[PDB]
């Protein structure tokens, strides 16, 4: 048998109840004897991708909507079978955020939608527009508050002002979304992330705010305001801010539109235990305790068991949330999802950190929202390794320990193979040598800033001071600027950008 | 590409 078989392993991302539903894990284990075994692995959403398939990765995974259609589209979802009693237990607008080719892909949970979280004691009225803001923080400023703090790292959170004014992902047209018509371009939505940009030339905001960041600011009551989803009201309760929860800003009078997700469960094709898995959904999960329970440790939104969402149906933020929720609209979920959300998240820290103009961030953003990428074999919990595009930069290992840096011309076979070309002169050509790799052959070099440093003694790739080559080298220490000090093999110490200090493959062996 | 020495 396949070491999988005969257990259950769950993932979920870090934000939700875990907690609560390893109780609903309890609940199952202990009915059957079998063993529950729930997981919130850092960037789960691109490892499960990548780990899936070997034929290994989790039973059971737990994500918005819109990633799922890549899944299943790749055959690493499996289709759902519920019989028609089930069915009906369940919203049918929240069936038709889980089908791909009519297909049913994975089994709903919530809705959940961004709403305008505030402080009643500290602001007992909230603004409706977001151009009330810029003045809101002046104000707020003379107390040493600010006025709003926000995940600025996640596209997902400054979506709903970029398509206020007329920004969208992808074009419903006939019967479908057309890849080929891509609105991150277009006047409606740069005149939203100009104001956002704006915001934090004018010190409203820094572009440094994260998820945890900000979540404290507004749980110490440092900030009068944030744009949260319904899983952070948790640790708000927990806190002292009297708060509450309402609709977003306007933004030239137009609403913000939050793309709106609905929480699913997908069972992997490749495991063993596809049975075991629905017997857990549809009979401990997707109940009234089932739920109950999950919702405990941090709020679901709106469940999409229609007996149980009688209860949250009164409760003032879940009609906030719906508010926000029938203003925005429904995430798609093509395979180009991923793509794009890559794209939306390189402009928007781009745009923001003064590195690019909105105007370059966003065109860029377009040129890629579409694009075929593919990802490094090799990975690292301090570099990412995706996403691989047309116009990459990446280090490859030539088959004839040195890597060199070539540019990508050409991703094909779903990510699988690459026509990289070196930018200096070569005999056989002065625009470079081009070669075919595979995904072992290389390793990306990230475009955008880094964020985690090398502990000290981890084995890496450098590029050399004025070389195009990546040597071995030993990781010393990182200075405070960023920078690597390292000690290169076979040669003071040498100082080399972190953005040249990539993870070393054989180390990786 | 570029070399060292
Ligand atoms: O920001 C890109 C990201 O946006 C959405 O992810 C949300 C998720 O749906 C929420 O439930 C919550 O966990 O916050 C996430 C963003 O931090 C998309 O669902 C996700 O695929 C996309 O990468």
């Amino acid at each position: 048998m396949k070491i999988e078989e005969g257990k259950l392993v769950i993932w979920i991302n870090g934000d939700k109840g875990y907690n609560g539903l390893a109780e609903v894990g309890k609940k199952f284990e202990k009915d059957t004897g079998i063993k529950v075994t729930v997981e919130h692995p850092d960037k789960l959403e691109e490892k499960f991708p990548q780990v899936a398939a070997t034929g290994d990765g989790p039973d059971i995974i737990f994500w918005a909507h819109d990633r799922f259609g890549g899944y299943a589209q790749s055959g690493l979802l499996a289709e759902i079978t519920p019989d028609k009693a089930f069915q009906d237990k369940l919203y049918p607008f929240t069936w038709d955020a889980v089908r791909y080719n009519g297909k049913l892909i994975a089994y709903p949970i919530a809705v959940e939608a961004l709403s305008l979280i505030y402080n009643k004691d500290l602001l007992p009225n909230p603004p409706k527009t977001w151009e009330e803001i810029p003045a809101l923080d002046k104000e707020l400023k003379a107390k040493g508050k600010s006025a709003l703090m926000f995940n600025l790292q996640e596209p997902y959170f400054t979506w709903p002002l970029i398509a206020a004014d007329g920004g969208y992902a992808f074009k419903y047209e006939n019967g479908k979304y057309d890849i080929k018509d891509v609105g991150v371009d277009n006047a409606g939505a740069k005149a939203g992330l100009t104001f956002l940009v704006d915001l934090i030339k004018n010190k409203h905001m820094n572009a440094d705010t994260d998820y945890s960041i900000a979540e404290a600011a507004f749980n110490k009551g440092e900030t009068a305001m944030t744009i949260n989803g319904p899983w952070a009201w948790s640790n708000i309760d927990t806190s002292k801010v009297n708060y509450g929860v309402t609709v977003l800003p306007t933004f030239k009078g137009q609403p913000s539109k939050p793309f709106v997700g609905v929480l699913s469960a997908g069972i992997n094709a490749a495991s063993p235990n596809k049975e075991l898995a629905k017997e857990f959904l549809e009979n401990y999960l997707l109940t009234d305790e089932g739920l109950e329970a999950v919702n405990k440790d941090k709020p679901l939104g709106a469940v999409a068991l229609k007996s149980y969402e009688e209860e949250l149906a009164k409760d003032p933020r879940i009609a906030a949330t719906m508010e926000n929720a029938q203003k925005g609209e429904i995430m798609p979920n093509i395979p180009q999802m991923s793509a794009f959300w890559y794209a939306v998240r390189t402009a928007v820290i781009n745009a923001a950190s003064g590195r690019q103009t909105v105007d370059e961030a966003l065109a860029a953003a377009q040129t890629n929202a579409a694009a075929e990428f593919g990802s490094s074999y090799w990975t690292s919990e301090y570099n990412p390794n995706a996403p691989i595009l047309v116009g990459s930069e990446v280090a490859y290992k030539p088959r004839r320990g040195e890597w060199i840096q070539c540019e990508v011309l050409k991703v094909v076979a779903d990510g699988t193979r690459f026509e990289v070309r070196d930018p200096e002169p070569d005999e056989l050509g002065n625009s470079g040598k081009v070669y075919k790799c595979n995904r072992k052959e290389l390793l990306l070099i990230p475009p955008g800033f880094p964020t985690k440093n090398y502990p000290p003694g981890t084995k890496v790739l450098a590029r050399y001071p004025e070389t195009t080559t990546f040597y071995p080298a030993i990781v010393i220490g990182t200075k405070r600027d960023g920078t690597c000090r390292l000690r290169f093999d076979g040669e003071k110490e040498t100082e080399v950008t972190r953005r040249l200090v990539l993870p070393s493959p054989t180390a990786l062996a | 590409a570029r070399t060292k020495q």
